[PDB]
């Protein structure tokens, strides 16, 4: 009955403030329900304050990720979608979209004066059982080259519907999936290279046959090389300062200045000897370069590549068999990197050098040349996605089925738990079944096909037992993907469930809505 | 970190100011061993402090 | 350092070597007539280097 | 006065407040922040999800947790976030049982002073109130079973307290893994432990069940100057605290070059120190380096082409436990350098998320450590704030019942049976005092009631049809059948909870009441 808040300090513990979080809920779930399905249309976040800057997004990560919101339940769900988009990729859509349907469930349950630990003890059993059931469907390969290369295909195909690069899926995806063969089977993302280069075609993209740099070269350095002898170098190279100090010059006279001066240039031609000594084609420098070493170089007169960058210099040495080296008193212990041939190539307007016939492919480099900074960006978005979801596929062998048909799967698994289970919770959970059919019917929402008639026929070939039914989204029928090729990663599906569950379980168990009172701005 | 003539420049002003305010007290070190992997495109950073708190910055 | 004002004026590496092992050996020394002393616990007002 | 003046500089800008109606204004905050908690309470209880002044998104059921970063602007409330912080200082949850009982008592209070009763006298019979319901409760409470070998009983009660927060989704891995932290990390000689013998940490990604117990190291560095191989089988490891590079002393030194011949003086110095260094680290026979304050990629590579794996930059209290754990010692120089304090791991790996840049490396010793560290894999930022608070509750209760002969039942039954004492102390004892007692016994049975509030059932009824059954049964600890399970029986629905705690909450809520019932008059400014 008296004022305890500072000024600008709000509560309401009271149904305003669950009423406020699902709006602010709903609001979110209605901008990204337009991004799902092979129907999507892309959005715009536009600025006023971020001196104009826009970005062009269909996987709904980057929207939540600009925009704010006074209602800390939104920001929650901001956070799943972080979450959701640092494990694999696209889903974050789903997951955000599923977590608004059953929170509008809890609305209409809670329009019945439940207490709502019915309610999460209800969904904890009937997420138990889901994630039973189709682990129990959990269909693997990978025992056979063809199978897994048709499955990875099957994978990638269906993701591109999500986003944008459809258009060209057949040059898209299968060209992706070569990408993450080059990893041969090691657990690094941070090998592909992602280049955008404005002007020309989504399809005059291509894959190279090696690897490309983008610095320059030295003041006299040969163009192009054949059988380079690599070696990877960071040092000072910079008139190598001694690296001592409390070290001064005092003298009377400069004849000693002037010998100082002879014998400084002549230890750095004793470095550059000590590392020509090993004996190499091809030098790298991860940093700057001075001008007498590079005069050093010109006489040696090889290949000295100056500002370099740390990851791509670990990506090289994974790459081209050389590993970096600082000290150069062995010969005999470094092992050298090895190309074939090392030749100039000039691509959009910018000078990048080639690397042709690499004696090894770990690494990646992926150039776009499209046709807007935009496109271009949202290009790099989801080829990022695709090959992540690309590395968690080849990490776990195991896939599912979509089209929503894991999805009735476990809608009817669900269903049948609540027919034998008794009190509330039983058309709760069939609520929560309910739930749950409505992800692929906004599916067909964005194809907009006939809803109810699709959603009855689903329902009813897997009440019959047809567990490889699903969604012609080619014309709007039910067919099975088997023959169709609609397989995602077990993996995702599983783990976009398990999200949506505990995102829900700590959504609602929420009561009371404190905002503090803004410092200032 | 030494190399560029950015940084090699702002190091002879410095060191050309310690000249006339002895009063002042100068640091210089490389950034590598003073945080580690520091990002070298954040060079020449000045940093202005007194009793561990900033007062002044000047970054890049 | 000693006095906050004290400098060093050498000529060559071995010499730098020398006076660096000699802190070093101030410390140490330092270090045994503590341990030697008997004592099993130290206080005091001023830090106490790693 | 004849003429108007001031004694007060700006006395009129300042405001004076006095008499028992002054009491009222306190009383009044009394019920909304206890009437704000009262929500939470049971194992089914219902989170609150709230804002600081930054931006930043808060989720918990603790109340400390909620009480700081609370905007308070009343001085009562203020005075309730340190209470409730000391509350969470000593035990943990309960916090909102002792806002409850203190705000409760704080009520009956204003109802009853009403009569016209001295205060000083109502704080007389609080106080013997609660002596002789602690007296008799610590009289009544029962021994716990503690073992290296045996740990159910134990996991029971981790299991309960448990039933107050979100962790009770798993709520059977948490209360075994608890268990067996704190009994690795703890002393025995001493019946002690100290927590910075252990560390958490949580990454973002994964399943509640990912979360798991290592008696190890976790480190969230990788293999400095990566190029190298990504692990490596058991590792023999020396800790430095100093770079890899000529030093330099703290003096200012001064070294006069004036020959060329000083200068290939230099240049030897600078190589054969490196080289040095990589004989003397390389020779005592060791695999592993781990360097304090880092060092430069000159000794990186001769560290590599030596094949010999190593670490650098790590912190300071990270590199202790490390060393703890491996039993070997840290080294402060190289001349100090030795065989024998060289350290030893059972395994060591760089994890690598799959795809997230970010690696961190675990370290499994050879040999067991007195610490033991915390690892969790979750899906939000929020959950993982939560699940991190939970595990200090938890590891804070399992050292607390580590002592013998402390565990009580609770569930709202012990209230019942020193609300029976002190009823039973007030008819032993003259009118003109009871009414405290009363007061006393009534705000005893609230929690009860709240606990049922919160199973959204008839509470009263519920409440005096158990208290009716506690007295005619044989069992004093038989509570309320929050879950749908069945009985009242705690001895068979193991509300397990360590009785300090509660006599600790009891009296920490007497004496904050006793502070408030003191106090009459506030002066502040208004301006």
């Amino acid at each position: 009955p008296v004022n305890i808040f500072k000024a600008g300090a709000d509560e309401e513990r009271a149904e305003t403030a669950r009423l406020t979080s699902f709006i602010g809920a709903i609001a979110i779930g209605d901008l990204v329900k337009s991004t799902l399905g092979p129907k999507g249309m892309d959005k715009i976040l536009l600025s006023s304050g971020r001196d104009a800057s826009l970005m062009v997004t269909n996987d709904g990560a980057t929207i939540l990720k600009n925009i704010g919101v006074d209602n800390p339940a939104a920001k929650v769900l901001v956070d799943m979608s972080r979450v959701q988009d640092d494990e694999v990729g696209d889903g974050t859509t789903s997951v955000t979209v599923l977590a608004a349907e059953l929170l509008r469930e809890a609305e209409s349950l809670i329009a019945k004066k439940i207490h709502p630990q019915t309610i999460i003890a209800g969904w904890r059993e009937a997420t138990k059982a889901a994630r039973e059931a189709l682990l129990s469907s959990a269909v693997d390969h990978g025992s056979d080259e063809v199978k897994f290369r048709q499955d990875l295909m099957n994978i990638a195909g269906t993701t591109l519907s999500s986003k944008l690069l459809t258009h060209h899926k057949d040059h898209f995806t299968k060209l992706a999936v070569e990408a993450v063969l080059r990893l041969k089977g090691s657990g690094n993302l941070e090998a592909i290279h992602i280049i955008k280069k404005l002007g020309g075609s989504l399809a005059d993209s291509y894959l190279d046959e090696g690897f490309l740099l983008d610095k320059k070269i030295g003041v006299n350095q040969p163009k192009r090389i054949e059988n380079a002898k690599i070696l990877i170098a960071n040092t000072g190279m910079d008139t190598d300062k001694i690296k001592i100090f409390g070290s001064r010059v005092r003298v009377d006279s400069t004849a000693k200045v002037a010998e100082i001066e002879h014998a400084e240039k002549e230890k750095m031609k004793e470095k550059v000897e000590r590392i020509l000594k090993h004996g190499i084609n091809c030098f790298i420098n991860r940093q700057l370069i001075y001008n007498y070493p590079e005069q050093l170089f010109g006489a040696a007169g090889v290949m000295a590549i100056e500002h370099a960058d740390f990851a791509g210099v670990e990506r090289l040495a994974l790459v081209t068999g050389g590993e970096i080296a600082s000290t150069f008193d062995h010969p005999e212990l470094v092992k050298l990197g090895s190309c074939k041939l090392i030749e100039e190539v000039m691509i959009g307007e910018d000078k990048l050098i080639h690397f042709s016939g690499v004696a090894l492919g770990e690494a990646c480099t992926i150039v776009l040349r499209g046709a807007t900074q935009q496109i271009l960006d949202e290009a790099e978005r989801s080829l990022h996605d695709a090959l992540c979801v690309l590395a968690q596929t080849v990490k776990d062998s195991r896939t599912v089925y979509g089209g929503g048909c894991s999805e009735m799967l476990m809608a009817h698994a669900v269903t049948q738990l609540a027919n034998r289970t008794p009190g509330k919770e039983a058309v709760a959970m069939e609520s929560y079944a309910k739930a749950l059919r409505m992800l692929p019917t906004i599916i067909a929402d964005n194809a907009g096909y006939d809803s109810a008639d699709l959603v009855a026929q689903l329902r009813a070939a897997h009440s019959e037992g047809n567990t490889t039914a699903g969604l012609d989204m080619r014309e709007g029928t039910i067919g099975d993907m088997a023959i169709l090729g609609i397989t995602e990663s077990f993996q995702v599906k599983r783990q976009v469930l398990l999200s949506a569950a505990e995102a829900a379980e700590v959504i609602l168990r929420v009561d009371n809505i404190i905002k503090a009172a803004p410092r200032k701005r | 970190k030494q190399g560029i003539p950015l940084c090699a420049l702002i190091n002879q002003h410095l060191s050309g100011l310690a000249r006339k305010f002895p009063d002042v007290k100068f640091i210089k070190a490389i950034s590598t061993t003073c945080i580690p992997n520091y990002p070298d495109r954040n060079l020449p950073t000045i940093f202005v402090y007194l009793e561990g708190d900033i007062k002044a910055q000047f970054i890049g | 350092a000693e006095k906050d004002n004290a400098e060093i004026r050498v000529h060559t590496v071995e010499d730098y070597q020398a006076i660096v092992d000699a802190e070093w050996n101030i410390l140490y020394d330092k270090l045994e007539k503590i341990h030697h002393s008997g004592a099993k616990v130290v206080l005091s007002k001023l830090p106490i280097g790693d | 006065y004849g003429r108007p003046f001031l004694i007060i500089k700006d006395q009129d800008r300042k405001s004076r407040l006095m008499g028992l109606e002054a009491l009222k204004s306190h009383i009044m905050a009394a019920k909304a922040v206890a009437n704000t908690m009262r929500t939470s309470l049971g194992p089914n209880g219902l989170d609150k999800m709230m804002v600081d002044k930054d931006g930043d998104v808060t989720v918990t059921n603790d109340g400390a947790t909620i009480l700081s970063m609370m905007d308070v602007d009343h001085q009562i409330a203020k005075l309730m976030v340190e209470l409730s912080k000391s509350q969470d200082d000593e035990i943990g949850d309960g916090t909102t049982g002792v806002v409850v009982l203190a705000g409760a008592l704080l009520e009956e209070a204003e109802q009853l002073l009403d009569r016209g009763i001295h205060p000083i006298r109502i704080a007389d019979g609080y106080e013997q109130a609660a002596r002789v319901a602690i007296e008799h409760l610590d009289k009544i409470s029962d021994s716990v079973l503690v073992d290296i070998k045996d740990t159910e009983p134990l996991i029971q009660t981790a299991k309960t307290t448990l039933g107050s927060k979100v962790v009770n989704s798993c709520h059977r891995q948490m209360a075994e893994i608890a268990v067996n932290a704190v009994l690795t990390v703890a002393d025995m000689e001493r019946r002690d432990v100290d927590f910075e013998l252990i560390k958490v940490e949580g990454k973002v990604g994964g399943r509640l069940e990912d979360t798991k117990l290592i008696k190890g190291v976790i480190v969230d560095k990788d293999f400095s100057h990566p190029q190298m191989p990504k692990k490596v089988e058991d590792a023999k490891i020396a800790i430095l605290t100093c770079p890899f590079e000529p030093p330099k002393p703290k003096t200012k030194h001064k070294l006069d070059v004036t020959s060329v011949e000083d200068y290939k003086a230099l240049q030897k110095y600078e190589k054969e120190k490196f080289e040095e260094m990589i004989q003397q680290i390389k020779e005592t026979g060791a695999n592993l380096a781990i360097c304090q304050w880092g060092f430069d990629d000159e000794a990186n590579h001769l560290l590599l082409q030596n094949n010999l794996p190593a670490v650098r930059w790590v912190g300071g209290p990270e590199i202790e436990l490390i060393a703890i754990a491996t039993g070997g010692r840290i080294v402060p120089r190289f001349s100090e350098l030795t065989a024998e304090k060289l350290g030893f791991a059972g395994l060591v790996q760089e994890i690598s998320f799959g795809t997230t840049k970010d690696k961190m490396l675990v370290i499994e010793q050879c040999k067991n450590s007195r610490a033991v560290t915390i690892f969790i894999r979750g899906g939000n930022k929020m959950i993982i704030e939560e699940a991190k608070r939970s595990l200090h509750d938890a590891l804070c209760v399992i050292r607390n019942l580590i002592r013998d002969n402390r565990v009580v039942y609770g569930g709202g039954a012990a209230e019942i049976s020193c609300a029976l004492a002190v009823s039973q102390e007030a008819d032993k004892c003259p009118t003109l005092e009871q009414y405290a007692m009363r007061a006393f016994a009534d705000a005893l049975e609230v929690i009860p009631m709240a606990l049922s509030e919160n199973s959204g059932m008839n509470p009263i009824q519920t409440m005096t049809e158990v208290r009716a059954r506690q007295v005619k049964e044989m069992n004093p600890a038989l509570g309320i059948d929050c879950l749908h399970k069945g009985t009242n029986d705690m001895k068979q629905q193991h509300v397990i909870e360590t009785l300090i705690g509660k006599k600790q909450q009891i009296s920490l809520a007497t004496q904050m009441v006793r502070m408030i019932l003191k106090i009459d008059d506030i002066r502040k400014p208004g301006e």
